[PDB]
RNA sequence: UCUUAAGGUAGCCAAAUGCCUCGUCAUCUAAUUAGUGACGCGCAUGAAUGAAUUAACGAGAUUCCCACUGUCCCUGUCUA
RNA sequence: CCCGUCGCUCCUACCGAUUGAAUGGUCCGGUGAAGUGUUCGGAUCGCGGCGACGGACGUCGCGAGAAGUCCAUUGAACCUUAUCAUUUAGAGGAAGCAGAAGUCGUAACAAGGUUUCCGUAGGUGAACCUGCGGAAGGAUCAUUG
RNA sequence: CUCCGCCGGCACCUUAUGAGAAAUCAAAGUCUUUGGGUUCCGGGGGGAGUAUGGUCGCAAGGCUGAAACUUAAAGGAAUUGA
RNA sequence: UACCUGGUUGAUCCUGCCAGUAGUCAUAUGCUUGUCUCAAAGAUUAAGCCAUGCAUGUGCAAGUAUGAACCAAUUUGAACUGUGAAACUGCGAAUGGCUCAUUAAAUCAGUUAUAGUUUGUUUGAUGGUACGUGCUACUCGGAUAACCGUAGUAAUUCUAGAGCUAAUACGUGCAACAAACCCCGACUUCUGGGAGGGGCGCAUUUAUUAGAUAAAUCCGAUGAUUCAUGAUAACUCGACGGAUCGCACGGCCUUCGUGCCGGCGACGCAUCAUUCAAAUUUCUGCCCUAUCAACUUUCGAUGGUAGGAUAGGGGCCUACCAUGGUGGUGACGGGUGACGGAGAAUUAGGGUUCGAUUCCGGAGAGGGAGCCUGAGAAACGGCUACCACAUCCAAGGAAGGCAGCAGGCGCGCAAAUUACCCAAUCCUGACACGGGGAGGUAGUGACAAUAAAUAACAAUACCGGGCGCAUUAGUGUCUGGUAAUUGGAAUGAGUACAAUCUAAAUCCCUUAACGAGGAUCCAUUGGAGGGCAAGUCUGGUGCCAGCAGCCGCGGUAAUUCCAGCUCCAAUAGCGUAUAUUUAAGUUGUUGCAGUUAAAAAGCUCGUAGUUGGACCUUGGGCCGGCCGGCAUCGCGCUCCUAGCCCGGCAUCGUUACUUUGAAGAAAUUAGAGUGCUCAAAGCAAGCCAUCGCUCUGGAUACAUUAGCAUGGGAUAACAUCAUAGGA
């Protein structure tokens, strides 16, 4: 049978001590305020950004002269420079181990249609993101953890379609119009 | 098992074939040829899978039934045949010919060449000897067996095989300063030239092989195949002059590209 | 509590020693007053009256099992 | 505060006559299917000589060749004895544990009212006691007083 | 017999700059700044140094030595009281 | 994330465990459940047992067609024509699928070898003589299917007899030189000869011989061969050396005669090479156990010689001979709920545990055994026998093997449909076409894994903190919320055209018309004394019922039970049980302990094991910008690399250690690129005028040990200059 060799992994991992009032408020600090729906959300970005800092840190016990530093390095650099994830002149890769959860939130599809404006709202985004209401270069994205890059964050904008932004009224519109009609 | 195998399961293919691990549970089954089904690339990869002038198996298979293709000068049927090192493929309806060399990194590559080329292959010898009534003969690589060679070729030494006469016409006596391809290994591809061969008796033999620009290293006298007399090659060498390189390098070139675009 | 010189100790047992008695329990059997193992208010066991064991041995007593067979079912026949 | 015998109830394991029981394996011995090869065998079947005879015969030509059979070899399988291992029954004997609102004492912790304890040995309802040697974990870090 | 020095012993006293849970210890010191060499041995309390097999012994016994099961503590040093 | 908290006490500091706290590609179970993507699934106990159905057949222009049909249909000389079914013939069915019972250096892994073997097929080369007294080819045999027809048996791809007819089935039989050399050898002359005519393809077996050196005409290969190969003498009751089949025509007569030719091909036989492979085979490596210290050897145990057998080496087997082989570095024996590896879970590092399962290797088909065919099988979707189990019978007999796919019974804590298809991946056959329970697609599926709904925005508000007056005020700022308050906007869960999808279907992805007032399109599972987040609420009970992993709660005012209310955590998920990992520095190599907490043997000797003082220049420097390349008082070079007399030479001790490289299956791990809308994934895709094509990619790393090669030569091993038997 093929298809069995196809992969699938975890994306997050459970908290060891369950219980604490000073990590339990810290979370609801991001979930309140970044518009999450669980702690499942911010769980996965924690264990992503764990892996990277691994990562980071494995290279940077290496030493410069290492092919495999130069080379890993620069295309993690790359990678965070690529989604905004580091700021300029922050060209070190010990700048990649000061990064926090922060900034992975504040590059979310969800939280940059608010930062931009379209919203009036980080809970009212979400749900516009998710009825079809955003494109963001020439497609309906409707994932509201996107993960936006740089190149890209000029062209969020409106769908084609969407009454607030594109065509056509939406159902509750046209009833009422055909009821007065 | 109690006979051969006739099957093939996908993920068991040589890895230079660049099979993807979900298209289906086997792979073509190389059939017996002259090449040694580790080190060649059947027929039905070359149509479908690189020229595309396929879709799917069957139409691999009324293609040679037309007989469009031929290899290395005969017309051949076989869906698997196992093509190798050196040969040509040639297509008279396209009127197109090709060379199969590799990749600086290991994989066949069909060398899109003239008429002339498509006259001749090369080939090394694996031994001379005598054989029926004394009269002396060689077999190569390519399990061709010529006999009435020169009395020069010797062991490990390379042919030039026109495929019209079938006889050889020139050889290159393998030895240092000549140019050479690597057809095995994590270096086969790069070419290079003999700088030095340490013999272990009761072992095999070490090839110092050295890039143009430089970089040195070394294989085992089985992977080796002499293309020309000193530094000139008598075939056309890949998209790649046989330079390996390092990963930065390749890494630059690209951006190189893309600061151009 | 009466009493004795001392009140049968360690052990052993329905034993060649137990009346009751074909003791009770188990085992061997189709069926066992027989046998072996236990039990012990032992009519009436018991320490050189030697107590308890015990390999080897025995024309010594006893129970069972395999083989064997006119011992028997059930007699017939042959020789001197 | 605390120890042990004893009485009652339950749980677990131990010894145990019973040539105890069951199951599976192995060593040897006995019998030994079928095949394979070997030896005879020769049903009948192919020039169907010849005699040059009158579809019929025998002298026949050698070559095929079945059933059977002979000796070897592999060898299932069955049976006896043995052995091994794993389970399981047992009169009776005897350990530990736990429970409970029981009986007898008072062994230990204070100099615990005989300081405690270790080895060995003997004795006694029980905890224990006593002899011999040892230890302080002693109730003495001390006699020039 | 008196004084001084060296070596090797049995100890004692005073003190940490040391260690330790502490009592204490100049060796129980030179341990999370963890590595001189090597032998034996422990892994909560019981059951138990018991059962069984082996082996040594005249015997008493020695050496080797479980398990089923049970239980939240058992234990060490020091403090205040009684 | 290299982490701990509750429980011994009147209190304290320890030891030490119990308990909590996280995961599992780790199973079952419970409660609950809307969407998208993804995919494990009768392994665990019973390698237990099976009703039924399927899983292996096959045909080209190119072996054989009046046997009976079909379509041309004949001018009735020749055709069975063109297409064919059946059938004989050839090939295949030894692969794949399934499972993990036996199996503990065994299978297996990395690494070797075959000069010790077989190898249908592919690819390449190669091929004379058969008898003729080698003085150039020497002739054509019956009988069997499909079919016709008679039958037996209850019986089934049980079976008999007669009548025909094919061959690339079967059996015969023509064969190509100088014969190139070699042996006889009438006579000739004397021979060193000329010689008249008699004896010689290739295979097979044996024997003899050749296959050459070393400096003052020898000439193939290997590290190494009586090697490759040649010559000769014979030997075989020789497997062999074409009586085969297609289209296409198209040069020209010799009798102008399918006329002499001569092509490309299909199949076939034989030797060598190659390829697809195996078979053995070297070194190193595997869990627990000594309450398993000896095991093997008569009758093969260890070796020798000669045989036999094999494809071939070998006690593999036989006869004779010797007395060996293994063992505290653990033999032998026992356990394994033990196939091995690639791998998996967990992971600060070091580790611990798992690995039936989709890739590789092995093994088996109810248990044993023995075979036929074939290149290949000790084959089981082949046979033969026995053991067990069972089916039919007309009672004489006959037929068996789901650890293949589905399905049923049983067993259990524990697992899906008796579905569709060869469209993809490939395999197979005589084959472009047939077939494929391989394999793929769909139904069941909360095994695991991904993404992600269950509302958003506004103003009213009895109100509530600041912030504008802060005084005295009051409201008003982010709306924080009871608010079935109010107002329209957003949308998919759903449902439905079509299109797409697909082998055909369905699902997804697109998308006409419907699809929201909160009672509904309503989210649950565990908790609320502590550990541990969240009640000094209210009713019941009264050491009962119950809860409680642990500590504990309950005896009439229960923060712990039973309930309502409210809150807490996670959330389409969560609880329970069991194994395992972490925690555990409570297994301690890193890295624990042993005065009194558990723990120094009564004491000394001693073999193995483990460990072991110092010392032998690379020291004092020239040289050019870490290092070459060198001189000091650097044992040689003829032989290969060898500078314009010269660096940089190989054997006359062995190794560990380190350095670099080779060669290392993929999948998995890490890691580059790439906007599957994101992600888990995948290995793609991206630009062009997202226009007759351009540009491509499909990197790279780790890989303990053992083996191979390269430099270093500090450290550390074993061996060894005093009979001088030294240079
Ligand atoms: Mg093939
Ligand atoms: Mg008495
Ligand atoms: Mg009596
Ligand atoms: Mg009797
Ligand atoms: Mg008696
Ligand atoms: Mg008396
Ligand atoms: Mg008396
Ligand atoms: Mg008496
Ligand atoms: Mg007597
Ligand atoms: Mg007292
Ligand atoms: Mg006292
Ligand atoms: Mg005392
Ligand atoms: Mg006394
Ligand atoms: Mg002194
Ligand atoms: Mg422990
Ligand atoms: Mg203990
Ligand atoms: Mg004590
Ligand atoms: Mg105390
Ligand atoms: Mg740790
Ligand atoms: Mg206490
Ligand atoms: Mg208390
Ligand atoms: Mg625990
Ligand atoms: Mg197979
Ligand atoms: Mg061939
Ligand atoms: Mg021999
Ligand atoms: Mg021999
Ligand atoms: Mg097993
Ligand atoms: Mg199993
Ligand atoms: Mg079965
Ligand atoms: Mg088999
Ligand atoms: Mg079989
Ligand atoms: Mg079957
Ligand atoms: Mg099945
Ligand atoms: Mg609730
Ligand atoms: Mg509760
Ligand atoms: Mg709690
Ligand atoms: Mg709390
Ligand atoms: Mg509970
Ligand atoms: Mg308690
Ligand atoms: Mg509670
Ligand atoms: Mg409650
Ligand atoms: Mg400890
Ligand atoms: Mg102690
Ligand atoms: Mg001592
Ligand atoms: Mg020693
Ligand atoms: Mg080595």
């Amino acid at each position: 049978h093929v298809n069995f060799y196809r992969n699938y992994g975890k994306t997050f991992k459970k908290p060891r001590r369950p219980y604490e009032k000073e990590r339990l408020d810290a979370e609801l600090k991001l979930v309140g305020e970044y518009g999450l729906r669980c702690k499942r959300e911010l769980w996965r970005v924690q264990y992503a950004l764990s892996r990277i800092r691994n990562a980071a840190r494995h290279l940077l016990t290496l030493d410069e002269k290492n092919p495999r530093r130069i080379f890993e390095g620069a295309a993690l650099l790359r990678r965070m420079n690529r989604y905004g994830l580091l700021a300029e002149g922050q060209d070190k890769l010990d700048y990649v181990l000061a990064l926090t959860a922060e900034n992975f939130l504040a590059r979310r599809l969800q939280t940059l249609v608010f930062k931009a404006g379209m919203a009036k709202s980080i809970h009212h985004a979400r749900v516009l993101i998710r009825q079809r209401h955003i494109r963001v270069g020439r497609q309906i994205v409707n994932v509201p953890s996107f993960m936006v890059r740089v190149e890209s964050e000029k062209h969020i904008d409106f769908s084609l379609t969407s009454p607030f932004g594109g065509g056509p009224a939406g159902r509750v519109k046209r009833k009422n119009q055909k009821k007065a009609s | 098992a109690r006979g051969l195998k006739k099957h093939l399961k996908r993920l068991n293919a040589p890895s230079h074939w660049m099979l993807d691990k979900l298209g289906g549970a086997f792979a073509p089954k190389p059939s017996s040829g002259p090449h040694k089904a580790r080190e060649c690339l059947p027929l039905i990869l070359i149509l479908r899978n690189r020229l595309k002038y396929a879709l799917t198996y069957r139409e691999v298979q009324s293609i040679l039934m037309q007989r469009h293709i031929m290899v290395d000068g005969k017309v051949r049927t076989d869906k698997t045949y196992p093509a190798g090192f050196m040969d040509i493929i040639s297509i008279p309806k396209t009127g197109e010919n090709y060379r199969l060399l590799y990749d600086t990194k290991g994989r066949f590559r069909l060398h899109s060449v003239r008429d002339e080329d498509a006259k001749f292959k090369l080939c090394k010898v694996r031994s001379v000897q005598f054989g029926q009534k004394g009269i002396p003969y060689l077999n190569t690589y390519d399990g061709r067996t010529i006999r009435y060679p020169d009395p020069l070729i010797k062991a490990n030494d390379t042919i030039k095989l026109d495929l019209e006469t079938n006889k050889i016409v020139d050889f290159i006596k393998f030895d240092v300063g000549n140019v050479v391809m690597v057809t095995g290994g994590r270096n086969t591809g790069r070419v290079g030239v003999i700088k030095n061969r340490e013999k272990h008796k009761g072992t095999f033999e070490t090839i110092h092989v050295e890039d143009a620009q430089g970089h040195q290293f070394a294989t085992r006298l089985g992977n080796v195949f002499t293309i020309g007399k000193g530094t000139k090659p008598w075939v056309s060498l890949p998209k790649g002059k046989g330079i390996k390189l390092t990963i930065i390098e390749e890494q630059r070139k690209r951006d190189a590209a893309a600061q151009a675009a």
